[PDB]
């Protein structure tokens, strides 16, 4: 029961996604040509979180993969896992994006969905009951923010009762992928405010961040940033699928998270994280997770969370351990700093425990919180969209597609609102 | 699934249309003669190479070229040569007189027989392609013969098609050195027409690259022979990434969008390097940020022109080889902080980063040697201006009493045209002033 | 004819340093390794994915 | 930069469809690709794993994830051009006059530079004996010869190698066994042989000729059988990393010492429906239960059945505690402790009862044939 | 992680950068090809990935022929490819030639170069610069490169071993101009500057080494050493170690007096030096001697301000301290009255190389002295005069004005040159 699909667009998101289903494949044994080779009846217990059923007995992953262009689809096929996925499954374009908003929302994308959105309904309904969604996808890129948008905002009119998640990697600001990554930014978090239930934000500048200080690598690769998120994805998701103490699903998750109707924006970070030869030395005791997890430096966003304050915080313990020292740990570390927990709201920090650990390690912890911190990432975003509508450069492609100045106008106001009113608690006090 | 059709007209774009063909045949690994090689007759399962390539069913692949010059010597040195077996034997379309740089007679007089059949030869080769991307079109602007045509193509291929891409890979007048006597006459009213139809311009002035092969090619007597690879090896570098696998593709409908920041505006000017010969190669370890570095430097840029002097609109630059996308990161947070190079007040950010997976292979007994890094720019900076500036002060001083215009009378061509034509460049010049002004 | 020769060719290269169009800058250096081969550059250890 | 190209065919299982592959080779920096023949897709995106230069011949096999594909043939031209001299195919037996010494002579042909590709021992029939030698039915000393044959234990064994039928010929030395111990003493006739009848071990002499005793002894339809006796015996499997590691010569000679009559022992290559059956008893316990049957898929690896009194009691007492790395501390004399390097990897094993082995023995020899 | 760049001008530079490289090469184990025969020697050279090494070095002069054997002998494969710039005509000791007329159309491509290896490296320590004053080239083309590169980079620290010229021995003839306006430009911009006159060198070799005709091939040789002995401590283990930006704030005593003189000890050939101990106490005891100072200079004739002397060797630290006893209570050497302790102690380990067919031999033990001493306007004292004498009656000075300098600018040179010694005579004042 409580299953969920997966849907990914433009290749940022589907990039990403060749790791999640390799990292998720690897804990519950499953060989590549879909047969089981685990050890422990646990193993397979859940084989429902995330997969499904068909004859002969292998095993296969629901996903659904769409994007306008043949050069990120292509790709993820040959890797290895990548014989699981259903070639019926599959839907691509035949153009492109070409990086315009305006393009992949309406001109082009709006034409190819109801293929994309025949594929997701025959899933949902083809379950036993469904929880919710998750997909990966770039708010950076004009594929991905114009399409992946438009797959949401439907999805939300015809499913009114479930709950979706967001793993976007929201372009930071010293580096830039796109010269057009201010505009299909702004305008998408005017769509996805209103009907994503839950949007959490990850910088690529982060991901650098973490690498060339705790790991004491010497060249990283692309794949390198992207297998720490397929396993951070899990965090959220891990104990939904094993025995614990203290289970809670995905919504149990959501209950604790958003105090207001509007602020739904989460960050993450993942711990412990040892380096090769920094492997032994280190001691792993309950206390030694605890610090890194709350460590400033291992949030896996840019904005800074020392600037603002945790109006809830949230933590996912890995593995067995004893239930007290869970707690006694999180207290003392939520009293010694009184000041940075907004005050209205006692006991502010939530915990699980999930018996079965990630296999590599003993124990581990899965970073979540909406902080005063993500203010900041939107100022920087903020700032730079003024800069460039004042002189209306780069704007003739995305008038060319039908869109008007005056909706550009509109999705600014609501970016700028919900800035606004975040910090308008900063300084509320009871 | 993504092919392009690439249109050569005008003899020095022939040469160097020419050119590329050799470094994109010796690249993929297909031999001289149209069979591949009888070693790895089907060695290579994978079909990466269709970007350039069609397979004709049984046998060898035609080049997606075609071939245009209105004077029969210079192709039919093309086609007594190795590579005749190579190219479709009825797309090569030759006339009968030269357009004797007369520009008036390569648009009103003579091009009118000869239109027609080009433009069949080019619904024929889309109608194979599914997917086709845009247009690359070949032409030197300081000839009259290739202005004309190359003017009506692109005209032409507007109405017929629509909203294709295109781009056009021109040579424009040199500052100071020249070739014929009429060159400012015939570059300003080829601006005209390459304005309002093409949604890039490059810029490829002859003067910059003899600079550019002395200073590091360590080659004292060069030739039109050196100056062709250099482009063919500057169209592998953007082209790389459609026939390659990558860890961040970027699309050639994915370049027009990143490149042009208002209608009007569509020219930039590119640059390459590291050209380094195997004589004194392997002393440098040819780093990421010293590669970059160097990317900016005035010498090296391919157009005589001073960056300094202006601003800089957008630069889009896709690397080849093996950079590791840290150190990617690691060359560009050093050029912003620089303070000699300066963008646009309205541009906060303007990088378009690319990597790729195929590093360039070498022309065999070349003055290119092989190295693992390469890096290819093309940046869209103020300083265009200069260029046609200087351009349009030449022109002043010959229609100052009408000095050669009676022979372009003779061809039909009405005398407003020029009238009509200066404003245009005029109208130009002012608007990269408007553009670069702070807010 | 009365031409200039290969072996006379060469004396001219060192005398004033006159060369034929597009010929390069000989210096007769010792290479342990095939100029043609072999891709003149330097490589920065890369292993496989660390993170593993 | 310079390839080869070896056309693949992989068994699957869901059904009884099969299909081929190019298996590409990057000799370059020995990365690995694969492309399939139907519906022309680009299917291994071109990764790193592990394959060894001298794995990659014609009728070899080697395993990449958790798949089982072989060779078929040459692919392109260009390719059958480099491995046309290099890479033959030679075949080499034991007479059993040596039955006592067959772990010692295997111990110098690894270091030799060949490789040890294929390996069985059985017991000659007088019916076929005499088609063992078709040419020589003439000769005055055939019939003696032949009777000779049929006497004990024969060990076979196919010699691959970087010109190996020459090499192998040079290596035992000259014909006649008196002549050899004069000038070649650093030879296996120079140590061993006894009487002009019996040399140590015949070889392959011909290119022409070596095909044929190759096909004789190991064709998918051979008169010769395994004679495996299934009572009072214990088995145990010589696992991977022995064979890449070039001591497989001293595991099989260090229990011969012993006194143990060695009866039978042909090599066996496994995938995983065939590897975590055989291990799936221990899923209770040796928390490395999926490890220690997937390394098992990757290589060679050889098969042994031992008897002399007490299959298992007698031979455990040697085989010693389970984790390599107490079994020094220990067991000093013991057998692994000499090869075995960490827990997964421990050289020898064997099963755990007396009364449990019989199965144990049967499965590799009975059923899986 | 720390690297020093080379800077080499004119024919004495050139000629002086060139015996310290085979001495650096012979030094690390890498041969005159620049392949290695099978992390200390990061501090000179870097590596290409693949093969041999470059060593960080640019080489500028205006006259082909000094450089133009570097690439037809023997060292032909190392120095970079491109970056020995050479130009097409000579000076000719025309000072202002080298400042005004044909040193501005190539300096260009001088601070390029410069801005290139900045790049590469991590570390930049400082700038070691060798400039010789006696020759017009080598000091235009040296001063513009100086006031150049401090306003580019900023308070990164420099160094410089010119060469001036002897108190009565001269090579040229009109050195007394080159000389004085060579002090103004690198009285502001060089922090240390070390004087090592020729005259010194020729009583250093033959009164020891017992050589009769030394010959400039053994003169470039000495240099050679010292840079080895004082950039010692940088490229292997020490128990002590002072690095080169530990220089400033050791020696200087004020902003303005920023030189000291050179000596070295002990040297002696081999036929005739493996017949004694070679004890601290005396090797010490050599190092003050009169006659050994690498510069000609009297030191009892001033006072002493700081001294900081680098062992090199296996010496012991322990005989370090009850040396610096000894010489504190000799009455003949007297230090000034200000400074109570004038010493800065360096100690390093690998002993130093010879190179083969030297004239120095292998001692296991030698001290490399570089201390300001109150002294040194003895040079500055006599050169003077000199120029004032000359320029009674405008000799040369027709010249000189011909290149586009101005009259003004010789006379404000007479002024700065007489605040330099101004302030030594101040400083040399008990309290
Ligand atoms: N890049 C490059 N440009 C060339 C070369 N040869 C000539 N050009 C340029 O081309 C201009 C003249 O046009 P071309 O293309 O050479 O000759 P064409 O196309 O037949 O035009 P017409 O001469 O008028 O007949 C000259 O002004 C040159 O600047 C060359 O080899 N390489
Ligand atoms: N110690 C030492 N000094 C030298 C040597 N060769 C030249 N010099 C110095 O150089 C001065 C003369 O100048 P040049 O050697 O001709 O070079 P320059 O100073 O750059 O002036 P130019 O002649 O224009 O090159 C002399 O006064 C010497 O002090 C040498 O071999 N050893
Ligand atoms: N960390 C990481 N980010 C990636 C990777 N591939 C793409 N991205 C992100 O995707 C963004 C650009 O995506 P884009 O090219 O527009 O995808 P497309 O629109 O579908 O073609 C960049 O900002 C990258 O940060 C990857 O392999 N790793
Ligand atoms: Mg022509
Ligand atoms: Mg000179």
């Amino acid at each position: 029961m409580r299953e969920i699909v997966h849907i990914q667009g433009g290749q940022c998101g589907n990039q990403i996604g060749a790791k999640f289903w390799e990292v998720i494949s690897d804990e519950h044994g499953i060989d590549p040509t879909g047969t089981y080779h685990g050890d422990s009846d646990l193993q397979l217990e859940r084989i429902n979180v995330y997969y499904n059923e068909a004859t002969g007995g292998r095993y296969v992953p629901r996903a659904i993969l769409m994007d306008l262009e043949p050069g990120t689809m292509d790709s993820v096929r040959a890797g290895p896992f990548g014989q699981l996925f259903r070639p019926d499954n599959f839907v691509f374009g035949q153009t492109g994006a070409g990086n315009n908003w305006a393009k992949g929302h309406y001109t082009e994308g709006a034409e190819l969905i109801d293929s994309v959105l025949d594929v997701v309904r025959k899933e949902a309904e083809g379950c036993d009951c469904l929880q919710g969604f998750q997909i990966t996808h770039s708010l950076g890129g004009g594929t991905g923010s114009g399409m992946g948008t438009l797959l949401i905002s439907k999805v939300r009119e015809e499913y009114p009762d479930r709950i979706m998640e967001t793993f976007s990697v929201v372009p930071s600001p010293k580096v830039s992928d796109t010269v057009v990554e201010p505009y299909n930014a702004t305008l998408s978090v005017h769509q996805l405010v209103e009907n994503a239930d839950e949007c959490m934000v990850i910088d690529n500048e982060a991901l650098y961040d973490i690498c060339f200080r705790t790991l004491k690598l010497t060249t990283p690769t692309y794949g390198d940033l992207n297998h720490l998120v397929s396993a951070a994805m899990s965090g959220v998701t891990c104990c939904l699928r094993f025995p614990g103490q203290l289970n809670s699903d995905l919504r149990k998750l959501a209950v604790n998270l958003i105090p207001f109707p509007r602020l739904h924006f989460f960050m993450i970070g993942f711990a412990p994280l040892t380096s090769r030869g920094s492997q032994q030395y280190r001691a792993l005791t309950v206390p030694e997770l605890t610090q890194q997890m709350f460590d400033a430096k291992n949030m896996m966003c840019a904005a800074d969370p020392r600037h603002g304050r945790y109006l809830t915080a949230s933590a996912l313990f890995r593995g067995r351990m004893s239930t007290k020292e869970v707690d006694e740990q999180m207290l003392n570390v939520q009293n010694k700093n009184s000041s940075y927990f907004v005050e209205w709201i006692p006991n502010n920090i939530k915990s699980s425990i999930c018996d079965i650990p990630p296999k590599g390690l003993k124990m581990a912890v899965t970073f979540v919180g909406n902080s005063t911190a993500i203010q900041e990432m939107f100022k920087r975003v903020a700032e730079q969209f003024t800069a460039m509508f004042r002189r209306k450069a780069f704007l003739h492609w995305y008038t060319g597609e039908g869109m008007d100045e005056m909706e550009f106008t509109e999705a600014e106001s609501n970016m700028n609102d919900l800035v606004s009113e975040y910090q308008q608690y900063q300084d509320a006090t009871a | 699934m993504r092919e392009v059709i690439s249109i050569h007209v005008g003899q020095g774009g022939i040469q160097v249309g020419n050119a590329c063909w050799e470094l994109f045949c010796l690249e993929h690994g297909i031999q001289p003669d149209g069979q591949m090689p009888s070693d790895k007759t089907i060695g290579g399962g994978d079909d990466a190479f269709n970007t350039f390539f069609s397979e004709t069913g049984a046998g060898k692949h035609v080049p997606r070229a075609v071939f245009l010059d209105l004077e029969p010597t210079v192709i039919d040195e093309v086609r007594t040569g190795t590579y005749r077996q190579l190219f479709h034997p009825e797309q090569l379309i030759s006339g009968k007189e030269d357009a004797a740089n007369n520009f008036a007679r390569g648009h009103y007089t003579i091009g009118k027989e000869i239109v027609d059949l080009c433009l069949d030869r080019i619904r024929k080769l889309a109608d194979n392609c599914t997917g086709l991307q845009g247009f690359l079109v070949f032409n030197s602007v300081g000839g009259g013969t290739g202005s004309g045509l190359g003017s009506l193509l692109l005209e032409r291929l507007s109405v017929d098609y629509g909203k294709k891409s295109k781009l056009g890979f021109t040579i424009y007048p040199s500052p100071q050195v020249s070739t014929a006597v009429v060159e400012p006459y015939n570059s300003i009213l080829s601006t005209h027409s390459l304005l309002e139809h093409t949604d890039v311009a490059v810029m490829l002035d002859n003067e910059a690259i003899y600079d550019i092969c002395r200073r590091n090619l360590d080659i004292e007597r060069p030739t039109y022979t050196n100056l062709n690879r250099l482009i063919a090896q500057v169209i592998s570098s953007l082209t790389a990434s459609l026939r390659f696998d990558g860890a961040l593709n970027v699309d050639i409908t994915e370049f027009q969008t990143n490149l042009v920041p208002y209608p009007r505006i569509h020219f930039m000017l590119s640059s390459y390097a590291p050209i380094i010969s195997a004589e004194k190669a392997y002393h440098e370890q040819l780093s990421v940020a010293e590669i970059t570095n160097s990317a900016f430097e005035p010498a090296n840029m391919m157009a005589k022109c001073d960056p300094r002097h202006g601003k800089y609109m957008a630069c889009s630059m896709m690397y080849r080889g093996d950079v590791v996308p840290k150190d990617v990161n690691a060359s560009i947070a050093t050029i912003k902080t620089k303070r000699t190079i300066q963008f646009v007040d309205w541009c906060p950010t303007g990088f378009k980063v690319g990597i790729n997976y195929q590093p360039p292979t070498v022309v065999p007994g070349g003055d290119l040697a092989k190295v693992m890094r390469a890096v290819c720019m093309i940046s869209n900076s103020t300083a265009i201006a200069e260029v046609f500036s200087r351009l349009d002060h030449k022109f002043d001083l010959m229609y100052a009493k009408r000095a050669f215009v009676h022979w372009y009378v003779g061809e039909g061509m009405e005398e407003g045209e020029f009238s009509e034509a200066r404003e245009d460049l005029a109208a130009l010049e002012k608007d990269y002033e408007e553009v670069g002004i702070e807010t | 004819p009365a031409v200039n020769d290969q072996a006379a060719h060469d004396q001219y290269v060192r005398s004033h340093g006159n060369y034929e169009a597009g010929e390069q800058k000989n210096r007769n250096y010792n290479w342990k390794v095939d100029p043609q081969q072999h891709r003149f550059g330097k490589t920065d250890k890369i292993a496989s994915n660390e993170v593993v | 930069d310079i390839r080869y190209i070896f056309i693949v065919e992989w068994f699957d299982t869901a059904a009884s469809l099969i299909r081929t592959y190019y298996l590409t080779y990057f000799t370059q920096d020995k990365t690995i690709e694969m492309y399939d023949l139907k519906n022309k897709k680009v299917f291994l995106k071109r990764c790193e794993y592990a394959i060894k230069d001298s794995d990659l011949y014609i009728g070899s096999i080697l395993n990449v994830y958790s798949r089982q594909l072989k060779i078929v043939d040459f692919a392109d031209v260009f390719t059958r051009s480099k491995f046309q001299n290099i890479k033959e195919k030679t075949f080499a037996m034991i007479k059993p006059d040596a039955y006592i010494h067959i772990g010692k002579i295997i111990s110098i042909i690894e270091r030799s530079g060949l490789q040890i590709s294929n390996l069985k021992m059985t017991k000659m029939s007088q019916e076929d004996a005499r088609e063992f030698y078709g040419e020589h039915k003439g000769k005055p000393f055939y019939d003696g010869l032949v009777n000779f044959m049929s006497s004990d234990l024969i060990v076979g064994m196919e010699l691959v190698g970087d010109n190996a039928i020459k090499r192998w010929r040079e290596l035992l030395g000259p014909t006649n066994t008196l002549v050899a111990r004069e000038q070649a003493p650093n030879s296996i006739r120079g140590l061993f042989g006894t009487d002009g009848t019996r040399n140590a071990c015949h070889g392959s002499d011909s290119p022409g000729s070596a095909f044929r005793e190759l096909n004789f002894f190991f064709a998918k339809t051979s008169k010769l059988k395994t004679q495996a006796f299934f009572n009072q015996c214990t088995c145990c499997v010589i696992k991977p990393h022995i064979v890449k590691q070039n001591q497989v010569g001293e595991v099989i000679d260090m229990i011969l010492s012993e006194g143990f009559e060695i009866s039978a022992l042909q090599t066996f290559f496994l995938d995983r429906p065939t590897a975590e059956e055989f291990y799936e008893v221990y899923k209770g316990v040796l928390p490395e239960f999926n490890a220690i049957a997937e390394h098992l898929t990757s290589g060679m690896c050889y098969a042994l059945e031992v008897r002399q009194e007490n299959a298992v009691k007698s031979f455990r007492d040697i085989a010693g505690p389970h984790d390599p790395e107490i079994a020094k501390v220990i067991r000093p004399n013991t057998i692994r402790a000499r090869f075995g390097i960490d827990r997964v990897k421990n050289g020898i094993h064997c099963t755990d009862l007396e009364d449990d082995g019989v199965l144990e023995v049967e499965y590799f020899f009975n059923a899986l044939q």
